[PDB]
């Protein structure tokens, strides 16, 4: 309400309303949570069918970047469809350069670098985007972290991006989350999505889990989740 | 007015035709046909319409033929028709002070230039051909 | 912006420069007989500033001394922009740069940045001294790129009212420590009442050459000259 | 409604409407059925033409041996995305002398409609593809939209009135995996004589098909390949 | 329906700034010509001399090649630029064809050169008008005018400037197909038809189409005025 | 009304920029020169006179060429400096070419057509 | 006043421009708070942390940034900023050791970091980095060091040190506190550091919320301080 | 709407639908697809009887058997056919062959719309292709838009709607050459406004037996009086 | 029951055109060989009063020249007066 058109601008209070429209943009997204345990980091993604005409396996926004980092992307999609191109890029130059796998404080530092460099000139535009990162290594451990659309990068235990925002951390964040190992988390990620919007403003959702760790051995892949089909069992004994 | 010239007690042939000097402060109320069909302008008269006038008014004067009309012509290029009619006068007025027969150029020169103010059509332009 | 002219009048966003030029730290220089004194006035804000750290004194050679009346971040830029260029002259000609020289290509590079249309002016105020082949000189510039040659002169707050001392006070005829004297006394005119070995910073210009002189003579100097 | 002009403005509600506006205008394209059973796609669009002598204007254009696009919407971007979707077939078959897999060509033609909906200088590409193709695991059937969010289905319909064509697909996508081709196309059609206002009918001359099978080469067919095709059918039920 | 600049079209399809660079055309100096049959003729009037200077510098009327002649109207830094490149395009066509220069081909590059300087980003369009006249092709006298557009187009007479239409009209009432005696005649009836015709503003300079330019002299020219007045007492 | 940049034309057409370069040439120092054969002169007005300038530059208005030319000035004073450099770098890259003086009419109009770069081309 | 709306990196009448002075309280949206002081042959960084979860981390939340192993930081402001400058030290400090063969001074850094700021002002469409940053290192023949970076440009260095949100506040009571002539023996500093925030801020926290980086002419590594000894020396002031 | 670079709410071409509008304002032309071979018709509007009648250009030679005829803007009309002289000299050159009507008309309509200033406006021009191919004789009709469509009669410019109309009552596909030409002139005289003769209008007729000299000169007064 | 059927009309292309303009024709003495859709080219958007006062030149020209059947040369000058001389003044010339 008076100047807000360009990135470049300030405000006569002194922030950039570019960013903040495009912090809000992914407020309207699906809801995408993760969360880590001892020995792995787990991600999960409310995913919505539009009404029919969709297959169930199209567009899936658990990305996989590296050998042992994978995207849980809300928001514009071919945005971050660019920006996890970005990033197997940068995976790319980092595994050409030094012979070994990438720490993921140094990838998110570039990629937050690179996401700023958006946010910095008048030209373009801010990312209208908000994903997690997880990994694994064997003299690491378990590591997640978080971007915003501003291009603000640390770490959590747990998170969420979408609508249920705090409605997720509400009841993330009283599970016992150290001494649980993560198939256990597998039927929790389930329990927390079931949990929020059930039939209430849409008709339907679907459900992905993504899955790296140990058990893995420093793998990252969906689960099969048809294997052990822990949530329909437990969701169905989630509604009592 | 209107009620009475074009619309009720209607023409017949009563000729009251309505001419102005602008176009644009009117009440559309008559600009629709019927209360006036057509209508005309005024530009300034032309270099053959401007020797015309100047001919008729630098006719009141015996005039010192040597002065260039066609120099006040295409100078005051946009003379509407005051300017030839005060011009000439005030140069018979500045010539007959002197009690003179002819009107040498100069006193052409005072007449319109006291008769043509704030008027500077050079650049722009000004800078061409 | 920078790109067209105004129906009448000037380039307001150089008039607007140089309102923020008069709106800074003021100044005096003078160019007597045989040197050239220059003086500033450098107050902190607070009691907590070191005096050692940012110089408002500044060389360009080793006998051409330069102070501003304006904002240090674009005074170091212009400065860094002398320093390459003298040390550029000193290698074509392997003789030391003369002064004129120098505010010629200074002036050539402020124009430059008042060209169109997406850089904003320097908000600075030249005041440019050196001795060169004896008759030393001084000459100050300004955001418009353009120059002068001044016997005396002031830049910034109440310059007016400086000049207008500088007018009675100054002459043609002096000496380099009458030059201090009198440069302080129009400093000191103007400057709040506090005035110590650290709130003034004075460099000289003998034709032996650039000095800045220190705190010890300056405290010394400056312990009440008159 | 004064941010409502370019591509860079993000909205005070998020929804740069630009996007909006090239959706509409896909949205007024022609009528085009795309559907696959388990071993072969079809897709089938309708011509229309300038005026009653003039021929019709095309939509099903050839692209490679396995690969053959429907279209809506713009034609010089159409051409545009068709010279680079040749190019970068005749790219990989140079290279790496295999056919190409669908789904990592519809990735690259993501990321080329990328670029023209970020920066400053090009417009959202007004397109309507509708994508067959055989990679090792049988037929695909891809959409795309302006905003480049490609879509994978199993029985599409986009352009004018397309949304009957979406309702019979709903009502026959389970019965549209079991049979062959013949019966296939019929369908296609039985989309198409609904994506029309009932006062007039399907001619020979205004509808096209294209088949791609597992063993068979990607092919249009018009008029006279077509006329096989046109019989077997009844009237609408008025 | 907004105002700049010259790549948006009107709301009913105009382009505002041709036709109004045609308007600086439309108000300056005039300068006809002809085509007689062996001997092409063209010439520029308002001389206007502010009594104190040169006018050897000021010339509207010059060449490109032995064959060519030029002529303007509109502001004369446009007419600058296009002569100087107009020379160098000429001489290169002399670089490749061996020929002398077609008086078409350099048409076509005035008016290819102006309409891609029209069509570019925000550069200001070429408000002259010009008239190339030259006899190459078995001594073939040709006469064409350019416009602000680029539109080259023949003719075999031609009035510009101030009051085009007015000395068109006499072109018009004069023009028959019934000799370099009459087209002298002609050229001096034109610049008696002219919009002032003050008898020392005239310059004219004619070519032979084997010859180059002739700058003629203000005494022959006042016997041609001479014996127009003549011919006007005679038509008494 | 049709002001925003020195392209495009005005609705009648005449120039913006052309017009108000002239009115700042309007306020600034007189020059003159004189008809003379065996020689020619030239008339300068000092701005700027107050008592503590230097005078030690023998020329403010003045600017010798070449050898056999000079040049007074008038107008805003430091878009001259590049236009003073770059007609003496012009004339010195002729008499390079050629080895003779240069003719002054085409260094005129090469000084002519570098102010008319700048008046075609925006902004 | 404007008027002009501010929108690019002009002058306005009278005379200033609002930019930068809207670039000042960038810093202000950080919502944090950094006192820095030198009294002595060592030199002493204090900042408190603001994490409301417990699924929130704790060693990532740092803000003391090691730019060598001689000099250190501390941001405020706005996080991309601060990081983007602190790669772009990391880097500059990188440079200066490969071109000149030796340890960069910190002044040089400030310099250089300064000018790059003022780039990024001086030419438009470009935002100016709205951070400010605080450096200290150990020099040979000038003892510590305490220098200041601004967002426009303006670098200066001095004694008593701090920036962030209240900070006139704590400039009134280093000026209220830096009069009396005393020597500063580092657990002086420590002491009034600590008692410094815990005047501004008014709170008197557990160890684990500031976080303290020190350096000293003993070991002129950078050095950060464990919740033992932040403990040890918080007790140590508890009277 | 202001810009090449911006769609509308709804569906507007706008830096093409203005370009669309401005073909309206042109000279009218006729061409008329027969299997014994294509004509064409244009008219000139002769303003001056200075203005000299075979220096106005509407039909020019692209090929031995390719015509053309312009509209509306003189020069996107002269670059469009510089370029398509260019391109069928290539094709002659890597192929020894004629490149055929329709490859021309594509190899127009690559850049026909391709119109940007950075990263340069949209033409102005509408355009009516004439030729004989292998598959015989060939009319086709191309846009400012790159919309290139193949019509067996195409009317264009000025007055084309009546054209269109008054050609589709007399049109049909076996239609004979000179009966199409005299129905051309017909559709000419009762859309102009001047006295037809013998230099107002000029027609185009090419054969695959006449395939050189796509033009009919001052015969074509007897083809007039024979109205 | 008050207002039930919001029925709108515009310009009509040139059909009701044409019509108008034989019925202001046959409305006068004008020549039967004259035709309308050149006309009516020619009218690019006008209320039937604006082509009623096309007639009323034509009119005007019949009365300065002795015409009876109003010629479609004297509604040739009336067309130059309504639709150029009278489009708003005269200012579309000086460039084909
Ligand atoms: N559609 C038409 N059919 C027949 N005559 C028409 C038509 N339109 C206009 N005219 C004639 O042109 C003249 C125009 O008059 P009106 O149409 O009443 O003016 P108007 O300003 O449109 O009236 P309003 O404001 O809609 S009540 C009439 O005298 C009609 O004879």
């Amino acid at each position: 309400t008076g100047y807000d058109l360009s990135a470049s601008t300030f405000s006569p209070d002194g922030r950039v309303f570019q960013v903040e429209y495009a912090m809000k943009a992914v407020e309207n997204s699906s809801t995408a949570i993760g969360i880590r345990c001892k020995d792995g980091v787990v991600f999960g993604v409310e995913k919505l069918v539009l009404s029919k005409l969709y297959e169930e396996g199209s567009n899936k926004r658990l990305f996989n970047v590296d050998r042992h980092v994978g995207m849980a992307v809300a928001g514009l999609l071919a945005d971050a469809r660019s920006l996890a191109d970005i990033a197997r890029e940068e995976a790319s130059n980092f595994r050409s350069n030094f012979g070994y796998n990438i720490p993921l404080k140094h990838l998110a530092d570039r990629v937050a670098m690179y996401v700023h460099a958006y946010t910095l000139y008048s030209a373009v535009r801010p990312f209208g985007c908000s994903f997690m990162l997880g990994s694994y290594s064997v003299n690491d451990g378990a590591q997640l972290y978080m971007i915003d659309p501003s291009g603000v990068s640390y770490g959590y235990w747990g998170c969420a991006i979408g609508k249920a925002r705090q409605a997720a951390k509400t009841e993330i964040e009283k599970l016992q989350m150290k001494e649980m190992t993560c198939r256990d988390i597998v039927k929790e990620v389930a329990k927390i999505i079931y949990i929020v919007h059930d039939e209430v403003k849409d008709k339907a959702f679907e459900l992905e889990l993504s899955w790296v760790g140990e058990l893995t051995n420093g793998r990252h892949e969906i689960v099969p989740k048809d294997i052990r089909e822990e949530a329909e069992k437990y969701a169905k004994e989630s509604l009592k | 007015l209107l009620n009475q010239l074009d619309g009720f007690d209607s023409r017949g042939d009563v000729k009251v035709i309505m001419a102005t000097n602008r176009i644009e402060t009117l009440d559309p109320a008559l600009i629709r046909p019927g209360r006036i069909d057509r209508k005309i302008e005024f530009p300034l008269p032309d270099e053959k319409t401007k020797k015309r006038i100047f001919q008729i008014h630098t006719s009141r004067m015996t005039l010192a033929d040597d002065v260039t009309l066609d120099d006040l012509i295409m100078a005051k290029d946009d003379l509407s028709g005051a300017d030839i009619k005060a011009i000439c006068t005030e140069a018979g007025l500045m010539a007959l002070r002197e009690r003179r027969m002819k009107v040498t150029n100069e006193d052409f020169k005072k007449s319109k230039e006291n008769v043509l103010y704030k008027k500077q059509e050079g650049t722009p332009e000004g800078l061409y051909l | 912006s920078l790109t067209t002219f105004s129906p009448s009048g000037k380039l307001v966003q150089i008039e607007y420069a140089l309102a923020a030029v008069a709106g800074g730290a003021p100044s005096v220089g003078i160019k007597a007989a045989n040197g050239v004194v220059l003086a500033t006035e450098k107050k902190q804000k607070s009691i907590l500033y070191d005096e050692r750290s940012v110089h408002k004194v500044e060389p360009i050679t080793k006998h051409i001394g330069l102070v501003y009346s304006g904002m240090g971040p674009d005074y170091r830029v212009l400065v860094h922009r002398a320093r390459k260029l003298a040390q550029q002259y000193y290698l074509v000609y392997q003789e030391p740069i003369p002064t004129a020289q120098l505010v010629q290509r200074v002036a050539s590079v402020m124009q430059e940045y008042t060209q169109s249309g997406g850089v904003r002016p320097f908000g600075v105020s030249l005041l440019i001294c050196g001795w060169n082949e004896g008759r030393p000189y001084l000459f100050q510039s300004d955001p418009s790129g353009a120059y002068f040659a001044w016997k005396a002169t002031a830049m910034g707050k109440n310059y007016v009212n400086g000049k207008t001392f500088l007018e009675k006070r100054y002459n043609e005829d002096l000496e380099l420590e009458d030059a201090i004297h009198t440069a302080i006394l129009t400093l000191k005119e103007s400057f709040e009442g506090q005035m110590t070995e650290d709130n003034i910073e004075v460099g000289i210009c003998n034709e032996a050459g650039f000095r800045r002189l220190t705190p010890t003579e300056v405290k010394d100097y400056l312990a009440a000259i008159a | 409604n004064q941010y409502d002009n370019d591509v860079t403005v993000w909205s005070p509600q998020g929804r740069i409407h630009q996007i909006e506006y090239a959706m509409e205008a896909v949205k007024q394209g022609s009528a085009t059925v795309g559907l696959k059973s388990k071993t072969h796609a079809v897709l089938v669009a309708l011509k229309r033409a300038q005026s009653e002598l003039a021929a019709h204007q095309k939509k099903i254009l050839h692209v490679d041996n396995h690969i053959g696009i429907s279209i809506a919407g713009l034609t010089a971007d159409a051409r545009l995305l068709c010279n680079f979707m040749r190019q970068e077939c005749l790219d990989s078959r140079f290279v790496f002398d295999r056919p190409l897999p669908v789904s990592r060509l519809v990735s690259l033609i993501g990321s080329k409609t990328q670029i023209p909906t970020q920066r400053y200088g090009r417009r959202p590409y007004g397109v309507g593809l509708l994508i067959a193709g055989y990679d090792d695991m049988g037929p695909h059937i891809f959409q795309t939209c302006p905003s480049a969010n490609y879509f994978d289905c199993r029985a599409m319909s986009i352009g004018a009135r397309s949304q009957s064509a979406r309702t019979y697909l709903e009502r026959h996508m389970s019965e549209f995996m079991e049979c062959n081709l013949n019966e296939l196309v019929k369908h296609g059609l039985r989309a198409l004589r609904e994506t029309l206002p009932a006062e007039q009918d399907l001619t020979t001359k205004n509808v096209s098909i294209g088949i791609v099978g597992k063993d068979l080469e990607f092919t249009i067919y018009d008029d006279d390949d077509v006329s096989p095709f046109l019989e077997g059918l009844e009237e609408r039920p008025q | 329906s907004y105002d700049r600049a010259i790549t948006v079209f009107s709301p009913d399809g105009h382009l505002f700034q041709v036709e109004y660079a045609q308007e600086a055309v439309k108000k300056g100096s005039t300068a006809v010509g002809v085509r007689g049959r062996d001997i092409v003729v063209l010439g520029v009037e308002k001389k206007s001399v502010a009594k104190l200077q040169d006018e050897r510098t000021v010339r509207k009327i010059c060449a490109l090649d032995d064959n060519v002649c030029m002529a303007f109207a509109g502001l004369t830094a446009d007419a600058r630029i296009v002569i100087n490149r107009a020379r160098v395009e000429c001489q290169s066509h002399r670089l490749t064809v061996e020929d002398p220069v077609t008086v078409e081909y350099i048409t076509r590059y005035i008016a290819s050169l102006k309409q891609r300087y029209t069509q570019s980003n925000g550069r200001r369009p070429f408000g002259i008008s010009a008239l190339i006249v030259g006899f190459d092709f078995d001594g073939t006298p040709r006469l064409y005018q350019t416009d602000p557009s680029g539109t080259y187009h023949a003719w075999k007479a031609n009035a510009i400037g101030r009051g085009a239409k007015s000395v068109r009209e006499f072109l018009e009432k004069n023009y028959t197909d019934e000799t370099d005696d009459l087209t002298i005649k002609l050229v001096i009836k034109a610049l008696l038809e002219v919009v002032q015709s003050g008898g020392k503003n005239i310059e004219l300079a004619v070519m032979r189409r084997d010859q180059s330019l002739k700058i003629l002299n203000p005494e022959e020219i006042e016997k041609y005025v001479a014996e127009i007045e003549k011919e006007k007492e005679e038509n008494e | 009304r049709y002001d925003s940049r020195t392209t495009i034309f005005s609705p009648e057409g005449r120039l913006y920029q052309v017009e108000y370069a002239m009115e700042a040439i309007g306020h600034a120092g007189t020059c003159l020169g004189i008809l003379a054969n065996d020689g020619v002169l030239l008339a300068a007005e000092r701005r700027n006179i107050h008592k503590l300038l230097d005078e030690v530059f023998f020329s403010e208005k003045i600017y010798k060429l070449n050898e056999d030319m000079a040049c007074s000035v008038a107008g805003i004073t430091s878009d001259a400096n590049v236009l003073t450099n770059e007609l003496r770098l012009i004339a010195q890259r002729y008499l390079l070419q050629y080895q003779e003086p240069i003719p002054c009419e085409q260094l005129v109009t090469a000084l002519c057509d570098i102010k008319q770069a700048y008046t075609q081309f925006g902004g | 006043s404007a008027g002009f709306d501010r929108h690019i990196t002009i002058f306005s009448p009278e005379g200033r421009l609002y930019q930068v002075e809207y670039a000042f309280k960038a810093i202000n949206q950080g919502g944090l708070t950094s006192v820095a002081v030198r009294g002595k042959d060592c030199a002493v960084i204090v900042t408190q942390k603001k994490v409301p979860d417990k699924l929130l981390d704790s060693s990532t939340v740092t803000h003391l940034f090691k730019i060598t192993e001689n000099i250190g930081c501390v941001m405020t402001g706005m996080t991309a900023d601060s990081r983007s400058q602190v790669q772009r030290a990391r880097y500059e400090a990188a440079n200066w050791k490969y071109k000149y063969g030796y340890e960069i001074p910190v002044d040089m850094l400030c310099k250089r970091i300064a000018d790059i700021s003022q780039v990024y002002t001086q030419n438009a469409e470009m935002r100016p980095l709205g951070c400010c940053m605080i450096l200290i290192g150990i020099d040979e023949e000038q003892g510590p060091q305490v220098y200041k970076c601004d967002p426009a440009g303006y670098y200066c260095g001095f004694k008593a040190t701090a920036a962030g949100v209240k900070q006139t506040e704590s400039t009134s009571f280093l000026e209220k506190k830096v009069k009396k002539k005393f020597d500063w023996t580092f657990e002086q500093t420590v002491e009034t550091a600590i008692t410094c925030l815990s005047t501004v801020l008014s709170i008197d926290f557990k160890p684990s919320e500031i976080e303290v980086g020190v350096v000293t002419v003993e070991n002129p590594k950078f050095r950060i301080l464990t919740e033992a000894e932040i403990d040890a020396h918080l007790v140590a002031l508890a009277e | 709407d202001r810009g090449v670079n911006t769609f509308s709410p709804e569906g507007r071409l706008f830096q093409v639908e203005y370009a669309i509008e401005a073909i309206k304002l042109g000279s009218t032309a006729i061409g008329i697809q027969t299997s014994e071979g294509v004509c064409l018709a244009v008219e000139k509007r002769i303003t001056s009887p200075l203005m000299e009648p075979s220096s106005i250009e509407k039909i020019v030679e692209i090929d031995a058997h390719i015509g053309c005829a312009m509209s509306g803007l003189i020069a996107d009309a002269k670059t469009l056919i510089d370029k398509a002289r260019v391109e069928t000299q290539n094709h002659w050159f890597t192929y020894n062959e004629t490149m055929t009507v329709e490859s021309v008309t594509q190899a127009v309509s690559n850049l026909a719309l391709q119109f940007g200033e950075e990263d340069s406006r949209p033409f102005g021009v509408a355009l009516l292709f004439g030729g004989v191919d292998e598959k015989g004789p060939q009319l086709f009709h191309m846009d400012p838009s790159g919309t290139f469509v193949q019509c067996d009669a195409r009317a264009i410019g000025s007055a084309s709607e009546g054209a269109q109309s008054s050609l589709q009552e007399v049109y049909h596909k076996s239609m004979t050459l000179k009966e199409a030409i005299k129905s051309s002139l017909i559709i000419l005289k009762q859309v102009m406004e001047e006295k037809l003769n013998a230099t107002n209008i000029e027609l185009a007729t090419v054969q695959p037996g006449q395939n050189f000299h796509m033009f009919t000169k001052e015969e074509l007064e007897e083809v007039i009086k024979d109205i | 029951g008050r207002l039930d059927r919001k029925i709108e009309f515009s310009l009509p292309d040139l059909e009701g055109r044409t019509h108008i303009f034989k019925i202001h024709a046959r409305s006068m003495s004008v020549e039967r060989d004259i035709r309308f859709e050149l006309l009516a080219r020619l009218c690019p958007n006008s209320t039937g009063a604006e082509i009623r006062s096309v007639c009323t030149e034509a009119g005007m020209f019949a009365i300065r020249a002795r015409r009876k059947i109003a010629t479609e040369k004297d509604f040739l000058e009336a067309v130059n007066k309504v639709i150029k001389s009278y489009a708003k003044f005269s200012a579309t010339p000086r460039y084909m």
